[PDB]
């Protein structure tokens, strides 16, 4: 075992966690759906996933 | 033999067969299509398709 | 993707 | 009302024929159920015969006993949930 | 040799071999809904993991 | 029509009961 | 319901024909899937026979195991977007 | 029709399977 | 109609009851 | 009908089975 | 027929009385 | 109705049956 | 669906079938 | 029709019932 | 005709019989 | 109709099978 | 009608292959 | 019509396949 | 129409199996 | 539709007699 | 005509054995 | 009419090629 924590303190890295987090969490997000928008009247006749 | 009421919610009807899924396969297959040295006597060395494992 | 032959047993015998 | 009463004490009951006319009965990867194992609250009404979960089998095919869940997926009871405001309440 | 050997029995014998219970081997395992989010930065790549 | 009905009902209680002996 | 409990966990499921009647099974550059080589969860319905992915080799012919995915394109789990806001909440 | 046909070859099955391999 | 279904249903599980008790 | 003749072997059957 | 119902159902209580 | 009617009394037949020969 | 309905029985026929020799 | 033969086997299983086995 | 429908299923009992 | 092209369907599927089974 | 003489062909090659 | 010669054509170029070729 | 349908899906078949043993 | 099935059944020929002369 | 149809095919597997 | 288009259009195609095969 080892075990020391610091302080309560630790919210102050909890709280900078949470914005890391989400900025990782927003980019990715968002560029996770960007790739569909326009989908052009979807597969009227035409063989493409699109 | 004895009925009751044979299906209880679980382990009273798993004696039997309950779902058998996914049995372990020889779908790549080794010894035959792989473990495999039986390659034609050809001409050139035309590709090696070389594909993204996404799946 | 071509295969060439393979004279695996040719003694060629010829006549003239 | 003696059904929904039955559900939220979370027992799956099952609805299915006693003679053509739907008698509530007790109920308690996809390993199907057919047979009349289950516990059976009525009396002399009982099917006595082939009897199946009506579900996958088919659409509308299979002898009727179906299975009614409170919640599809269970994860926390509401009757903690009537206690956690009820006290803030 | 006499003739009530015919009396005599002679039982064929056997030879065999008994094997026993074989071995129920199991394997696990364990995936969470946060500490692999800190990593895997993208969400279709999480569910890719996941199968 | 009926018998649409009637003739689906027994498949099933066919197929019910092969299940219960089949080698599947 | 059972399709959607499903997706929720990121596994591919794939639904195709057993007896012409749709029942789901799982399915764990473009190289193309044919053969019943995934898993298969139900029991004797397998279709022992050709199957297909019906996506891309026509439009609408080919026989019929197609998968669905979650979500078209995965980067992160919802899963902890909503530990993410729940704490704060 | 061909309804009666399969009326006639599912009380066959029925009959041939309750009464050769099992009774249940 | 469906009451000509109906007895056709209880024929065949007379039927299949009375190749429950006697073997074939 | 044809259904009345398929109801009839099967009364035919039960009979027999008896 | 109608005879033929009537019919079955004394089978019926004929095989239910054995 | 007139079906369900029919199996009822179909039911308490073979009950009065199942409990007296006569 | 009756169509459904007659492949269904043509494959509980074959499994019959796949039992038993008669 | 047939709901008469259903009124007049009601009417048999009554007396049958009533007359038979007990007197309620 | 249904009769070539009926003498292609017991081909195809007898092809799963051998 | 359409139980002839089921009919068909399977005639096709017997003959790819007995394909399967005799080498031609 | 040809389809009909077609499902009659397929029947006599599945005969001609037991 | 044609599609009477298309289905005739289909047919031949898949007993040719499968007796020829593999059996799969 | 219903061969119309068939045709496309045993061709689909046809073409399925013939890239399984292709030089493609 | 029935023009591109006729097409796809011509190019599935051909590519049959690209692999056998029988 | 469609046997001119039959003759074109004929001659174009004809051509891809050569 | 359009298979007839495209019956039109495979000659040519195969005229192309057998001019592409034989010099002349």
């Amino acid at each position: 075992r080892g075990l020391n924590v610091e302080l309560s303190k630790e919210i102050s890295k909890r709280v900078v966690e949470h914005r890391n987090r989400f900025k990782r969490l927003m980019f990715n997000r968002y560029l996770e759906f960007l790739p569909l928008l326009i989908n052009y009247t979807n597969r009227d006749t035409v063989g493409i996933d699109f | 033999m004895y009925e009751g009421n044979n299906m209880r919610s679980m382990m009273g009807t798993s004696y039997e067969d309950s779902r058998l899924n996914k049995r372990t396969e020889l779908n790549e297959n080794m010894s035959i299509d792989t473990n495999k040295s039986e390659d034609s006597y050809g001409v050139q060395i035309h590709s090696l398709s070389k594909q993204s494992f996404t799946g | 993707a071509a295969a060439a032959a393979a004279a695996a047993a040719a003694a060629a015998a010829a006549a003239a | 009302i003696q059904l929904e009463s039955a559900l939220r004490q979370n027992i799956n009951v099952v609805v299915g024929e006693a003679r053509n006319k739907q008698i509530m009965i007790l109920g308690y990867q996809k390993r199907l159920t057919k047979e009349d194992i289950y516990f059976i609250v009525p009396d002399y009404l009982i099917p006595d015969d082939c009897l199946q979960i009506h579900k996958l089998y088919d659409n509308c095919m299979s002898g009727n006993f179906v299975v009614m869940q409170n919640k599809p997926i269970q994860y926390n009871s509401d009757i903690e949930i009537i206690e956690h405001y009820t006290d803030e309440l | 040799k006499n003739e009530e050997l015919m009396l005599k029995r002679n039982y064929p014998r056997m030879a065999t071999k008994l094997y026993g219970n074989g071995i129920v081997k199991k394997q696990k395992f364990t995936l969470n809904n946060n500490d692999t989010r800190f990593n895997f930065q993208t969400l279709a790549d999480a569910t890719n993991y996941a199968l | 029509v009926v018998l649409e009905q009637r003739i689906a009902s027994l498949e099933q209680q066919v197929t019910t009961f092969l299940s219960s002996q089949m080698q599947q």
